[PDB]
């Protein structure tokens, strides 16, 4: 079938088997394990398990996930714990990838993973800057992307696209000043969603 | 291409290469800027029969993730260990 | 498959050691570098004599926008707003109403040329080849306001450039 | 069909013109008001009605794939002509 | 109100203040502050200029797209004045020179030119006219600068009776020729801050009770010229010009109690001590005693 | 070969019509090559080609000294090339408008204009829509 | 006398437009195309436009890429240190008006909010040739300058 | 109602961190006014610092207080180490923002906003 992406059952089984393997070894922290239809393994863990679970995946002989590919966050306001923390790891030894996910809210710190992966340093600063998630015991937690003195965390779903302040040069004070944002043309919100269901396979029970 | 014979010899000797065989500037060897019109082929879904969309609908074959464990034996690795690479036989060493 | 870029053991025979000593003292590899830049001195330069000579372009080139007409002179645009919807930069602003003869036509068609990313998505989305990116790339201005195109400006661009635009569309439409 | 207002400002094909008391016409002082003089509404009206011998004709605007989506126009009414919704060409069933 | 000039927005750069202002003399010291405050709130500003466009470049960032419009004009050409003002609701005249030139003497900048602007503005139907005069304007002054300011101040009041006339004291500020003048080297002075004068001008545009009035803009404190110059040198960390200019600096600042001032436009005068260092910091390589 | 190089140099003075014409193109265009005249447009621009030059230098235009009432002896502009020749000069096509002329349309500009920024003919943007809300006009006669 | 003033304007104008030394803020994508303007095909140096000049010997600032709020103060400082006469060329949609990031919380919507701008080069990015057209347009703007003619008439 | 603490385990410990931060800010203002060549007085700088603390006086959540101090320390680090420029320091004073009307009538005259 030329237009349909082919399945790979061999990889699906291997990843499923390793998913059970991880969950048997770390029952204290693993809450859910799933493999996607395009064969990506996700471990969902209690936030207490960050250091133990990441250390096990880095150091264990059947894991050896030596490379932290990415660390980011997702904001889902409807959840009690709105922030989902995502670790994407790579194992060169076994030519495999794994995703570890945990959660936190505005006021609950997450343990910094710099001790496991030195790559985590700047990623956690970016998560602090863009989402406002505090990482405990970080060697140097501060903003990395936003302007100095910037207020708020832009990547939160409830932060407006254009922010609250805009800059310009002011001649009277001979410097760049910040002022409440006004737009000559407001961003035009589009309602694009079709009112007809697209994917029956994902229908949520009513 | 307009360089005199002496200048060609000079810059060839200075560079150590035969520069005239691989000039950086393009001349007549390039494609004409006007070409005959194309007639492109059509994909495998361009059929009048035996072509119902439900048999070639990739998006509708996507499924939600398979849950292998939820909070509701031999050891394994995520995949077989990667195989050692082989040294190039075209040119193993620069 | 892999290869080593820098895994070689220098020969320690006296003939080779003296070869490296001569290179160190006589600067031979530095002299070799001088030859390469010398050989360029006597090569023809690649420079072209702009604006009397122009860099080559293809019929697909995405330049200044224009609104086109049918051969009769009627506007091609029917205010469908597909260009405005697809525009990645929201650079297009359209308003429309029935024309005096009842035709479906725009009363506003603005492109903020300083929002536009010159991506060509508008001309892909257009069902009647009304909005195109033309071949002109020499329209820099002295003021910001001059780059806020309204419908009159865009129609004038179409009348100004149609001769070239039509020929470019003729050469590429069979690839679309 | 370009005309000037009492102020002398040209009216656009969309009917736009600044009225007497509008300060905004100061933007044109020392410069000019861009106006396109080829009014499409007048140009299409100059096209003759095409006489055809069927109840239904099709229009694609000319040039095949370079025109507009092909539509079919019903010519049953003799009171008026059939007008293409895309290009404005008119058709009439003969006798 | 014509629909185009009804205010909208929140008073920022992209808002619509409803003011359409022609500012003569906008390329000078006072003009750059006036145009800035107009463009801050989204006013349409027409800038007639005599100088090179290169010399008007600092005004362009002061307004959103389209809000600052530039025009050529000649002080002696009334048609060029009519072009600049016939669409405006307020005309502000800041034209002046502290010296005379071969082509323009004080009677030109301070009488003939202001009178022509006022007359053409009257004819064109401009509702409001703001004319800057001087606190010490006086036809018996030893200064030809101040004598002309008195003659022209009278001709404007006669030509455009509803004009708001503003009489500032010496204005100090970053680009002034006052504090900077001393730093580049009997009499009581009452200098006023540039931003205070600008705010007064802006509030005069809005205040309807300001029409037909004459204001004196003065600072909060009076100083002996010697005590002021001493303070300037201390602030500039320094060990302690035409003939007409010297006469002005030695003219005591009049005290006109009957005239309304900055407090009658809602403006609090800024003490010199707060802003002196701002002006004099660049001159670096005990507050002055005030008259009660 | 050096002698042959020099004669080619001298043939450029004659190929340009003598010393004055040679100096005019040298100072106007900073280039004294002689090419084949491909054609001329109604504004006086002259178009040349020499296919022995490397791609990009094989086509050039010598701009007219006057266009639309503007002295362009020294002030030339890439926007002066009319659209029909624009396609050929940028190598978007092979053959010039003298060989494949553009399709004629009644609405196409008969007179090309160059970039008009900075002149009294510059484009000034404005809203093309009419007023949306109509205000109530009170009666002219008195009656309170 | 006015004949003298007209010819000195021509002389100083010719010198200034014939020796335009630019400072480029290579902020983003558009910096790549100015590099291609310096590259052999267009060779900006042949017009008298040196490839790189220090800010204090610069005559024209080319803002080539997106100006963020974080960078805006730094850009203004460099402009304020330029000896006069100085000109600004805004190159690309981002610098012209914010472009594809116009609605961002962190982007200045056009560098003309920070510095005055003499030439706006459109495109995302403008081609190296389009930038060269804008530079030659700035030269013509300098040719029109009449500083001494206006000085003599004050 | 059991939650993971940030630093403080109760409001008393949180308030100690607040006072340490206030002391650090109070002592740094004289240096900031000098290094950044500000045109404000040291009194103005300290009055601004006190204002910023006061608006957060009503907090009773030690975790929220902890975050406020964390952000306050980062702001102080940017100032002490001169990562900020003069424009960033002066953004606390809104020198170009004309005062918004506060009473009902003034807001009624200018627009529709509450
Ligand atoms: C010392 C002179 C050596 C020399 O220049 O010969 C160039 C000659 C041509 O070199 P090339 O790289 O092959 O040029 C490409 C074409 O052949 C070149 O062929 P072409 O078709 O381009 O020939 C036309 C061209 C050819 O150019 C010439 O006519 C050569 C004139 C150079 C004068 C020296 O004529 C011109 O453009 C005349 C323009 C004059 C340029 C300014 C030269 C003045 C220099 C003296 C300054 C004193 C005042 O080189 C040699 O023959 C090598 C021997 C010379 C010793 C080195
Ligand atoms: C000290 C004395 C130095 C005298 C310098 C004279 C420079 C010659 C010159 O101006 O070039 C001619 C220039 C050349 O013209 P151009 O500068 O406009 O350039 C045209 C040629 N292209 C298109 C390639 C750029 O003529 C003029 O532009 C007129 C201005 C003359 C300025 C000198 C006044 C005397
Ligand atoms: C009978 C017995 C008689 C007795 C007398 C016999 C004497 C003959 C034997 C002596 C010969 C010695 C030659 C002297 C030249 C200097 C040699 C030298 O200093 O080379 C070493 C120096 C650094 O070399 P390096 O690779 O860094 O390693 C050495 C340190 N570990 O390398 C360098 O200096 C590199 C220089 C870098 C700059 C490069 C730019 C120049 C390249 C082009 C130069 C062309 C030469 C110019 C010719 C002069 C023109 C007038
Ligand atoms: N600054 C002070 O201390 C006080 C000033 N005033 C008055 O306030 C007004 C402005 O003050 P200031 O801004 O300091 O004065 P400036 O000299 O700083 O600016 C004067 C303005 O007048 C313009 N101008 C001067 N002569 C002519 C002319 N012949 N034709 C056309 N335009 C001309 C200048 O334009 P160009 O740049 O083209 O020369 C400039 O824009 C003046 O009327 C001044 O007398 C009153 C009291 C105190
Ligand atoms: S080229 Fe792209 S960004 Fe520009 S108007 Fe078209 S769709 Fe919008
Ligand atoms: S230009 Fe094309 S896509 Fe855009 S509104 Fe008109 S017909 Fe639709
Ligand atoms: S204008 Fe376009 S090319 Fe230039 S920096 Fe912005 S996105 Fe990149
Ligand atoms: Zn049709």
């Amino acid at each position: 079938r030329p237009t349909v992406r082919p399945r790979n059952d061999v990889a699906h089984k291997q990843l499923s088997a390793f998913g059970e393997y991880v969950a048997e070894i770390l029952p204290k922290y693993v809450q859910q394990v799933q493999v996607s239809c395009f064969n990506e393994l996700e471990i969902c863990i209690h936030p207490d398990g960050v250091i133990p679970v990441l250390t096990f995946l880095r150091d264990h002989s059947n894991a050896q996930f030596k490379s932290l590919a990415d660390l980011t966050a997702v904001d889902i306001p409807t959840r009690q714990n709105r922030f989902e923390i995502v670790y994407n790891l790579l194992s060169l030894r076994f030519n495999s990838r794994i995703r570890v996910k945990t959660y936190t809210d505005e006021l609950t710190p997450i343990e910094s993973s710099v001790p496991v992966y030195k790559a985590a340093n700047w990623y956690e600063r970016e998560i602090w800057d863009m989402f406002g998630v505090f990482f405990a015991n970080h060697p140097d937690l501060r903003r990395i992307l936003t302007d100095y003195g910037f207020e708020g965390h832009p990547f939160r779903k409830d932060f407006p696209l254009s922010g609250y302040v805009e800059l310009r040069y002011d001649d009277e004070v001979k410097r760049v000043v910040a002022e409440p944002v006004e737009l000559a043309q407001e961003f035009r919100k589009f309602d694009l969603n079709s009112p007809w269901e697209a994917f029956p396979a994902y229908r949520q029970p009513p | 291409a307009s360089a005199t014979r002496f200048i060609q010899w000079l810059r060839n000797w200075a560079s150590g290469r035969d520069l005239q065989a691989k000039l950086q500037l393009r001349y007549q060897e390039i494609s004409k800027r006007t070409q005959p019109p194309p007639k492109l082929p059509v994909g495998p879904s361009h059929k009048l029969s035996n072509n119902y969309y439900c048999t070639r609908d990739g998006r509708r074959e996507a499924m939600p993730p398979s849950i292998v464990m939820s909070s509701q034996k031999k050891a394994v690795s995520p995949a077989p260990p990667i195989k050692r690479w082989e040294l190039s036989q075209d040119e193993p060493y620069l | 498959t892999y290869k080593y870029v820098n895994l070689r053991e220098p020969s320690m025979d006296m003939k080779s050691v003296t070869d490296r000593a001569a290179q160190t003292l006589l600067w031979t590899e530095l002299i070799r570098g001088l030859g390469m830049t010398l050989s360029y001195l006597f090569r023809e330069p690649a420079t072209i004599n702009y604006p009397f000579e122009k860099g080559p372009l293809s019929p697909r080139f995405r330049g200044e926008h224009a609104l086109r007409r049918y051969p009769s002179g009627e506007e091609r645009c029917i205010a469908c707003k597909l260009c405005e919807a697809v525009c990645p930069a929201q650079a297009i602003t359209i308003e429309a109403e029935p024309r005096a003869d009842g035709s479906r036509r725009t009363t506003r068609y603005d492109i903020d040329m300083t929002k536009c990313i010159y991506c060509g998505f508008c001309q892909e989305a257009c069902p009647v080849d009304a909005i195109v990116e033309g071949p002109n790339f020499e329209f820099s201005t002295e003021t910001h306001e001059e780059l806020l195109y309204n419908k009159e400006k865009l129609l004038n661009n179409g009348d100004k450039w149609e001769a070239e635009i039509a020929a470019n569309i003729q050469a590429d439409y069979l690839y679309r | 069909g370009v005309r000037t207002s009492p102020t002398g400002e040209k009216v656009t094909h969309t009917g736009q013109v600044y009225d007497d008391g509008d300060y905004r016409k100061v933007r044109f002082v020392g410069r000019q008001k861009e106006v396109n003089e080829n009014f499409a509404i007048d140009l299409i009206a100059e096209q003759p009605v095409s006489q055809v011998g069927s109840r239904v004709i099709s229009c694609d605007g000319g040039g095949g794939a370079l025109g507009h989506p092909r539509v079919y126009i019903n010519l049953d009414k003799e009171t008026k002509t059939g007008t293409c919704g895309y290009c404005g060409l008119q058709f009439r069933q003969q006798h | 109100l014509h629909h185009a000039v009804i205010p909208h927005g929140k008073g920022g750069r992209s808002s619509v203040s409803g003011i359409v202002a022609t500012v003569f003399g906008a390329t000078g010291f006072l003009g750059r502050y006036v145009v800035n405050h107009l463009g801050r709130m989204g006013s349409q500003v027409i800038v007639p200029h005599r100088c090179e466009p290169y010399d008007t470049m600092h005004l362009r960032p002061m307004g959103d797209l389209g809000q600052i419009i530039f025009m050529d004009w000649n002080g002696r050409d009334k048609d060029s004045i009519r072009r600049a003002v016939e669409h405006s609701s307020v005309v502000i005249n800041l034209v002046g020179r502290e010296w005379e030139t071969q082509n323009f003497d004080f009677e030109d900048v301070f009488v003939k030119i202001p009178q022509a602007i006022a007359q053409v503005s009257k004819e064109a139907g401009v509702e409001k006219f703001i004319h800057i005069s001087h606190l010490n304007a006086d036809i018996k002054s030893s200064s030809k600068y101040l004598r002309s300011k008195a003659v022209g101040e009278k001709e404007v009041r006669e030509t455009f009776p509803e004009a708001t006339i503003i009489k500032p004291a010496e204005i100090f500020g970053r680009e002034d020729r006052f504090l900077n003048y001393f730093a580049n080297i009997k009499t009581v002075k009452q200098p006023v801050y540039i931003v205070d004068v600008t705010k007064g001008i802006i509030n005069a545009i809005k205040d309807p009770d300001a029409r037909g009035k004459t204001f004196a803009f003065v600072g909060p404190s009076r100083y002996l010229l010697f005590d002021l110059v001493q303070y300037v040198f201390a602030v500039a960390h320094r060990p302690f010009t035409t003939r007409d200019k010297v006469e002005r600096i030695h003219t005591t600042d009049k005290i006109l109690p009957h005239l309304p001032g900055l407090e009658d436009l809602g403006v609090e005068a800024t003490p010199l001590e707060l802003k002196a260092i701002e002006v004099l910091r660049r001159h670096r390589t005990q507050p002055a005693k005030t008259i009660p | 070969e050096l002698l042959q190089v020099l004669k080619r140099g001298l043939q450029q003075v004659s190929g340009h019509g003598g010393l004055r014409g040679y100096l005019r193109v040298l100072f106007r265009a900073n280039d004294v090559r002689v090419g084949t005249l491909v054609g001329e447009d109604k504004y006086g621009n002259k178009y040349y080609e020499d296919n022995k030059q490397f791609f990009g230098r094989h086509r050039w235009v010598i701009y007219t000294t006057e266009m639309n009432g503007k002295n362009t002896f020294w002030d030339v502009d890439g926007s002066m090339v009319p659209p029909e020749w624009h396609r050929w000069l940028h190598c978007m096509t092979d053959d010039p408008p003298t060989v494949k002329p553009p399709t004629a349309r009644k609405f196409i500009w008969t007179n090309h204009k160059f970039n008009l920024s900075g002149t009294p003919q510059q484009y000034v943007p404005y809203s093309t829509t009419r007023k949306k809300i109509q205000e109530w006009v009170p009666p002219s006669t008195p009656y309170k | 006398g006015e004949y003298v003033v007209a010819k000195l304007d021509d002389l100083i104008n010719w010198a200034r437009r014939s020796s335009l030394w630019p400072m480029t803020f290579g902020l983003a994508c558009c910096a790549v195309e100015m590099m291609h303007m310096a590259a052999p095909r267009y060779d900006m140096d042949r017009f008298g436009v040196v490839f790189r000049a220090s800010p204090r010997q610069s005559d024209v600032m080319i803002v080539a890429g997106t100006l963020t709020n974080k960078m805006a103060p730094a850009l203004r400082k460099v402009y304020d240190q330029m000896p006069e006469p100085r000109y600004v060329v805004s190159m690309g949609s981002c610098a012209n008006g914010g472009g594809y990031y116009h609605y961002s919380y962190s982007v200045v919507r056009g560098c003309d909010r920070i510095v005055p701008v003499d030439i706006y080069v459109p495109g995302c990015p403008p081609t190296a040739e389009a930038l060269l057209y804008g530079i030659l347009q700035l030269q013509k703007k300098i040719k029109r300058e009449k500083r001494l003619r206006i000085w003599y008439r004050r | 109602t059991s939650v993971k603490p940030i630093f403080s385990r109760d409001m008393n410990e949180a308030k100690r961190r607040v006072r340490e931060l206030y002391r650090a800010w109070y002592r740094e203002v004289p240096n900031t006014v000098h290094l950044f060549q500000l045109d404000i007085s040291v009194k103005q700088g300290r009055d601004k610092v006190r204002e910023m603390f006061k608006k957060n006086a009503h907090i009773t959540d030690p975790r929220v207080v902890d975050l406020l101090v964390i952000k306050g320390k980062m702001e102080l680090e940017e100032t002490i180490k001169v990562w900020k420029q003069r424009t960033h320091v002066m953004r606390f004073f809104h020198e170009t923002e004309a005062p918004r009307p506060k009473d009902f009538l003034s807001k009624f005259y200018v627009g529709h906003d509450p």
